RNA sequence: AAGCUCGUAUCAGUUUUAUGAGGUAAAGCGAAUGAUUAGAGGUUCCGGGGUCGAAAUGACCUUGACCUAUUCUCAAACUUUAAAUAUGUAAGAAGUCCUUGUUACUUAAUUGAACGUGGACAUUUGAAUGAAGAGCUUUUAGUGGGCCAUUUUUGGUAAGC
RNA sequence: GAGAACAGAAAUCUCCAGUAGAACAAAAGGGUAAAAGCCCCCUUGAUUUUGAUUUUCAGUGUGAAUACAAACCAUGAAAGU
RNA sequence: GGUUGCGGCCAUAUCUACCAGAAAGCACCGUUUCCCGUCCGAUCAACUGUAGUUAAGCUGGUAAGAGCCUGACCGAGUAGUGUAGUGGGUGACCAUACGCGAAACUCAGGUGCUGCAAUCU
């Protein structure tokens, strides 16, 4: 049965990451505030690698969730560049789902060579009603089976509306 | 300008070090590459 | 080199494993424990038969290793390298202590070799064949038997093969759907545990 | 549910179970052991709990002393009573709390005797104060902020209730600074905004600003103002005149019960399953395992 | 070089009892101990402060002081050819009434029962506690049960 | 050694009864932690090999890992369970119950806490056994290399170590 | 474990599992999960007066510690600490 | 009897998979002017009880389920142990006398009990 189960989704994390700090990070923020009108969260280097030029809490890479409406335009507007095709992964068996894309000009948003070319990791978070039962304070619970999102359910929504497609196998 | 906003790491760790998953022998010899 | 085994034969001390308050100990010399067709099917071989140690004392890994091979030497080429499966019941986890060559002073030991403390009536050597093979593997046991310290006497199994049950409980297990065979063991059909998957397994019970 | 998850023999066999409120989350246990303990040399001496719960959309607060057979009640008022002096409307907000509590502290205040002396603050201009100490006389009955888990905001609606009752006769100590009106970049109150969030004056404000802005929410949200006749300016009329029916009559009316205690229960027992015997689920398994057999 | 510390030896003595860690139920701090209640001293290793010493767990005394958090406690410690009187001072986490009084006042309580009890009716008491008296004479019925003869056992082997 | 205050009295290298503590012995390892033999059954977009191959997030053999049910064997410095011997307190007149005084502590509160006035309850004063006794004080000698036996037990191949 | 451009065995993002398998300067062992761990906010009780107490013990000292008393403070809505 | 607030012990209450749940109550759920908190009204806060839903939470039931609990002359008076002998054995060790007495195993039973207050066909 389905009155109250139907899905929606919970939020949008874009994430870019990069391999220092400095004018570059600052520059990749600007894109995501913007991009989000929300002023965003860096994340800082865990750990030292110097492989790949970085040390811990170096501020890596910034990123901002997004949810409500807000949300389904940057995402639609980002499953335009990836032309409403998506991969059979990309969907986790919890049901949610992320995609990347280079360039992110390529949805809206001119160019301003003071900024530059950046990435970004769109990662789209699904649940449903009675989400705020593992989420709230008192009487924290757990989902109950029959309503957790699961990548079927996931799939067979994400083939409806947006018309798009899953391909691969 | 702005207050810049940083990420609440929960993990207890203070050592600088990579974790075991992080390791030279895991590493798929011939792995896809480009070329041309 | 080796001091001679009267040193260490008695259970003198308090076990001294290999331990990371010990870590220094070299190799046990007796490795391998199952010898033989150690893949058999539990229904090929069902007569036992064993060698208990009816004394508390120590035995040492070298001198399990030497009655090892001796045993299954004499077993192979007599009854014929897969005629039998040998599994060796004890395990030299104790560390012995030797003083090298101060005076008395500040004497304590570093690891010399290892054993195992073996107890009156503990099995040692445990081995599975054909009924019709019962001689050789006892004169198999039995020329071992004069590579260890000790009284050890060697015994006829009231079980099947290597398994907890004497001979007919184990027909009637077996002849009934309750038995059902892994590698070179079996598991069991239970009364417990979900209805589901039991049936699962044992398809070939639920009949009568 | 995952099969690569799972809880083995073990992990179920040295599962240590936390209590069981706390598996529920309902309580914050090294909360009840601050609260619940007295000093030692007082005795047998109960600490009293102002408990204020919040629901969806009631408000529950309860005057409880704690024994190791169980909590005990002393007294106990709901939002729900509120339609009682005169309040039908906005039962879950900070204004039917302030209300709530004023009616628990002259509840217990009356059937505990403090009820002529001590009768608290009934002018309510919403200035900062604790009822003090009335000399050559028995003191202020003391009973303490339960917050349950709330969390410590200023201007949460748990102060509410705990302002109604520190203005309605009760000794309940506490600070300034949780209240509406809090100044946060100078240590100050402001008692006009904090009054006005004791009658409603938020409420009533956002009606003010919602018939001339947007009707359709105000026709949404606000629907039973409407279709009692209820405008804006008359809130703090329905709340301020609620205060004095209080306290004239804070004596706890019960419901008219309609259908006894064997009643109820004949009829719930209906829809509740009654377990089986060992010989009936001895017949399942036999009959599982002819069907199954096959 | 030698070690004693105060909490010494103590590994196995303050541990947590098996699946029992964790914070305290609150009965602990409900219980109410007037000076001179019979008290056991055992130590609840979560319970850093206001802990017993290693020597006084498992004994038993009486509590001479009441103060916010802890009861004081007097034991009689044996050292060389005497008892000194020590004073401890315990949180009530590391105490629990003793229940070694607990018959006695019940029989307290019994005695002056049976004395009004059998003097209203004229006497006759014997309320004083007696050892397990030897068997009485009984006569054993064969009817339905007739004795059945058993012999040892020969000697079996089954490995 | 000197005594001293006493004398049915308190008293005990003992038992019974009631109620507490302990983590050794043993036990356990298809319970955690750590070790340890052998198979069997799964899983790789993914450790490495081969064969088919333009390749594949290709198919198939294959070897290692993991996983799941199993199997032999272990621990002074492991453990869920857990002895025996030893161990704390209780078995009353300094007791039990009624009544209601004192305060600067404490309670919302003449509430409660601590010590109390007054009153009631008797003998078989509260299990066993033993007791010539019990409690108390001063002062001072020698001594302050020990050794042996059964059992427990450390080092050591051992030793009349 | 399943997931997302560059991104690999390891960079940043998201979910699900997760009795603690982590972390609490250091040795080990205790202890700890709406915390004793991690982040943040405010502070200076790491203060003042002098007793009692436990460990070692001669029941001396010293170190270390425990519960109060009297002050003056910190923090928190508050109980408290 | 059902439910809610505060609970006592803290698995007979936890775990896994299903299914059933009237009434009320809880719950999800609606909004963002106000106090307040966030990269994000998700959580936290405030308003509405209206617009919507028993989907989940929650309650209960099912199960030769996992675990936990209990019981037994089930294993076993076994292992271990206090006491004794000018007992046996070269010894390792082991029988006996007087007492104490496990753990694992196996069988059977069980699957939270209840306090104070307010509720509810
Ligand atoms: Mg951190
Ligand atoms: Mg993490
Ligand atoms: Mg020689
Ligand atoms: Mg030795
Ligand atoms: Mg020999
Ligand atoms: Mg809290
Ligand atoms: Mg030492
Ligand atoms: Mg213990
Ligand atoms: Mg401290
Ligand atoms: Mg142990
Ligand atoms: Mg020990
Ligand atoms: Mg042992
Ligand atoms: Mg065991
Ligand atoms: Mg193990
Ligand atoms: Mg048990
Ligand atoms: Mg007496
Ligand atoms: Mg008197
Ligand atoms: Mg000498
Ligand atoms: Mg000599
Ligand atoms: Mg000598
Ligand atoms: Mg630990
Ligand atoms: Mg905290
Ligand atoms: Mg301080
Ligand atoms: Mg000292
Ligand atoms: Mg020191
Ligand atoms: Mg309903
Ligand atoms: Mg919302
Ligand atoms: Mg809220
Ligand atoms: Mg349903
Ligand atoms: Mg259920
Ligand atoms: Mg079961
Ligand atoms: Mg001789
Ligand atoms: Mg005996
Ligand atoms: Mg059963
Ligand atoms: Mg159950």
């Amino acid at each position: 049965q389905n009155p109250m189960r139907d899905l929606k989704i919970e939020k949008l994390v874009l994430n870019i990451s990069v391999g220092e700090s400095g004018d570059r990070l600052t520059r990749a923020s600007k894109v995501l505030e913007q991009l989000s009108g929300q002023t965003p969260v860096q994340s800082k280097a865990r750990y030292t690698v110097r492989t790949f030029g970085i040390r811990r809490n170096e501020k890596i890479a910034v990123h901002v969730t997004v949810r409500g409406p807000k949300a389904e335009e940057i995402l639609e507007r980002g499953l335009k560049v990836k032309e409403y095709q998506l991969r059979d992964r990309n969907f986790s068996a919890t049901g949610n789902f992320g995609f990347g894309i280079d360039e992110h000009i390529d949805l809206g948003i001119k160019y301003d060579p003071s900024i530059g070319i950046f990435g970004m990791d769109f990662y789209v978070v699904m649940n449903r009603p009675g989400a705020r039962v593992t989420r709230r304070k008192r009487c924290k619970g757990t989902v109950g089976n029959s309503h957790k999102t699961t990548k079927e359910d996931t799939v067979s929504w994400f083939k409806q509306k947006y018309d798009a497609d899953v391909l691969d196998k | 300008p702005p207050k810049e906003i940083v990420k609440s790491n929960t993990s207890s760790k203070k050592a600088d070090v990579p974790p075991p998953s992080a390791d030279p022998s895991k590493a798929r010899k011939n792995r896809p590459r480009p070329s041309g | 080199a080796r001091r001679p085994a009267r040193c260490y034969r008695y259970q003198k001390n308090k076990p001294y494993p290999k331990s990371r308050y010990n870590r220094a100990v070299p190799d046990s010399k007796i490795r391998i424990y199952d010898l033989g067709k150690k893949k058999a099917t539990v229904d090929e071989f069902p007569l036992c038969v064993h060698l208990v140690s009816n004394e508390l004392e120590q035995l040492s890994s070298e001198a399990l290793e030497a009655a090892r091979i001796c045993a299954n030497k004499y077993m192979t080429t007599v009854s014929g390298r897969d005629a039998f499966h040998l599994r060796v019941r004890v395990h030299p986890f104790h560390v012995l202590r030797i003083n090298k060559m101060q005076g008395m002073r500040g004497a304590w030991g570093k690891p010399h070799g290892l054993a195992a403390r073996v107890d009156i009536g503990q099995i040692i050597f445990s081995v599975r064949t054909k009924d019709s093979n019962k001689d050789v593997v006892v004169e198999g046991l039995r020329r071992a038997r004069y590579k260890f310290p000790g009284q050890q006497k060697i015994i006829l199994s009231k079980k099947w093969g290597f398994t907890n049950l004497d001979r007919p409980e184990y027909l009637k297990k077996r002849e009934a759907g309750e038995v059902k065979d892994d590698g070179a063991f079996v598991k069991f059909l239970s009364k417990k545990g979900s209805l589901e998957n039991n049936i699962r397994e044992f398809p070939e019970y639920f009949a009568a | 549910a995952f099969q690569k998850d799972a809880k083995s023999s073990a992990y179920s066999s040295r599962f240590q179970t936390p209590f069981r409120r706390r598996r529920e989350g309902k309580t914050d246990y090294y909360q009840r052991k601050r609260l619940v303990t007295q000093h030692k040399a007082k005795y047998n001496t109960p600490k009293y709990r102002l408990v204020v719960r919040f629901t969806n959309k009631d408000i529950i607060c309860q005057i409880i002393s704690s024994t190791i057979t169980g909590d005990v009640v002393l007294a106990a008022a709901y939002s729900h009573e509120l339609p009682r002096y005169g309040i039908t409307h906005g039962l879950t907000n900070w204004a039917a709390a302030y209300a709530t509590g004023l009616l628990i502290a002259r509840r217990t205040l009356q059937k505990l005797g403090l009820d002529e002396t001590y009768k608290g603050v009934e002018e309510v201009e919403g200035e900062y104060e604790l009822t003090e100490a009335v000399e050559d006389g028995p003191r202020p009955f003391k009973v303490f902020l339960d917050i349950g888990l709330q969390r410590t905001t200023t201007g949460a609606r748990v102060f509410g209730a705990l302002k109604g009752a520190s203005d309605g006769g009760l000794y309940v100590p506490h600070s300034e600074n949780r209240f509406p009106g809090w100044d946060f970049e100078t240590e100050e109150i402001d008692p006009e905004l904090l009054r006005s969030y004791i009658f409603g004056g938020h409420v009533s404000q956002y009606m003010e600003e919602l018939a001339d802005d947007d009707e359709e929410r105000f026709s949404e949200l606000f629907k039973g103002y409407l279709a009692d006749d209820i405008d804006a300016d008359s809130l703090e009329d329905i709340y301020t005149s609620a205060h004095e029916a209080i306290r004239a009559d804070p004596a706890f009316k019960p419901t008219e019960k309609k259908f006894t205690k064997e009643q109820y229960a004949a009829e719930s027992k209906k829809y509740r399953q009654t377990k089986l015997s060992k010989e009936e689920r001895a017949a399942r398994v036999a009959a599982k395992i002819a069907a199954l057999a096959g | 070089g030698k070690s004693h510390g105060y909490r010494s030896r103590t590994r196995y003595m303050f541990q947590r009892d098996f699946r029992k860690h964790g914070a305290v139920h609150l009965s602990t701090y409900l219980k109410v101990y007037k000076v001179g209640d019979i008290v056991d001293i055992k130590a609840n290793g979560s319970i850093q402060k206001g802990m017993p010493h290693k020597f006084y767990q498992g004994k038993t005394g009486v509590v001479y002081n009441v103060t916010k958090s802890s009861v004081g406690v007097i034991i009689n410690k044996m050292v060389g050819n005497r008892y000194l009187e020590k004073r401890l001072n315990l949180r009530v986490e590391h105490i629990k009434h003793s229940k070694c009084r607990q018959e006695f006042l019940e029989r307290v309580k019994a005695n002056a029962a049976k004395r009004a009890e059998a003097k209203a009716q004229g006497v006759a008491v014997q309320l004083k506690r007696q050892p397990a008296q030897p068997r009485e004479s009984r006569i054993v019925s064969t009817e339905g049960n007739v004795p059945q003869t058993l012999a040892p056992v020969p000697y079996e082997t089954f490995i």
